[PDB]
């Protein structure tokens, strides 16, 4: 159960790189409700 | 045989990385042009 | 527990198909003008 | 270990969370594209 924590809070890390990619598309939703 | 379906694996996530990657940039690109 | 790696990674490569996928016909769609 | 699954599971679902309205966001994004 160490490791699979280990290897869960790994893959909560890349979550929170999953929330950065929410947050730059929301980004590129905002630049293209404003380019178009 | 897992440690050998996990390093075929990241492999995977890897050439999908890199196809969108590449797609992406040839979507911005034809923006740009647009 | 390495099997989450695989898991992961599976994820991962199903999640960025799709947009791999996607903008290629984007790409098309956009140079078409 | 059972304290730390439970935090992983709890922050999980707020991921899944943020993957529906990610794909909810895809949706306003092809709409704000074909809005012409």
């Amino acid at each position: 159960l160490a490791a699979k924590k280990q290897e869960l809070e790994e893959i909560l890390h890349e979550m929170e790189a999953r929330i950065e990619e929410e947050e730059e598309r929301s980004q590129q939703l905002q630049a293209e409700k404003k380019k178009m | 045989n897992k440690a050998r379906e996990e390093a075929i694996k990241q492999l995977r996530k890897l050439q999908a990385q890199m196809k969108d990657y590449q797609r992406d940039l040839d979507d911005a690109r034809a923006a740009r042009e647009e």
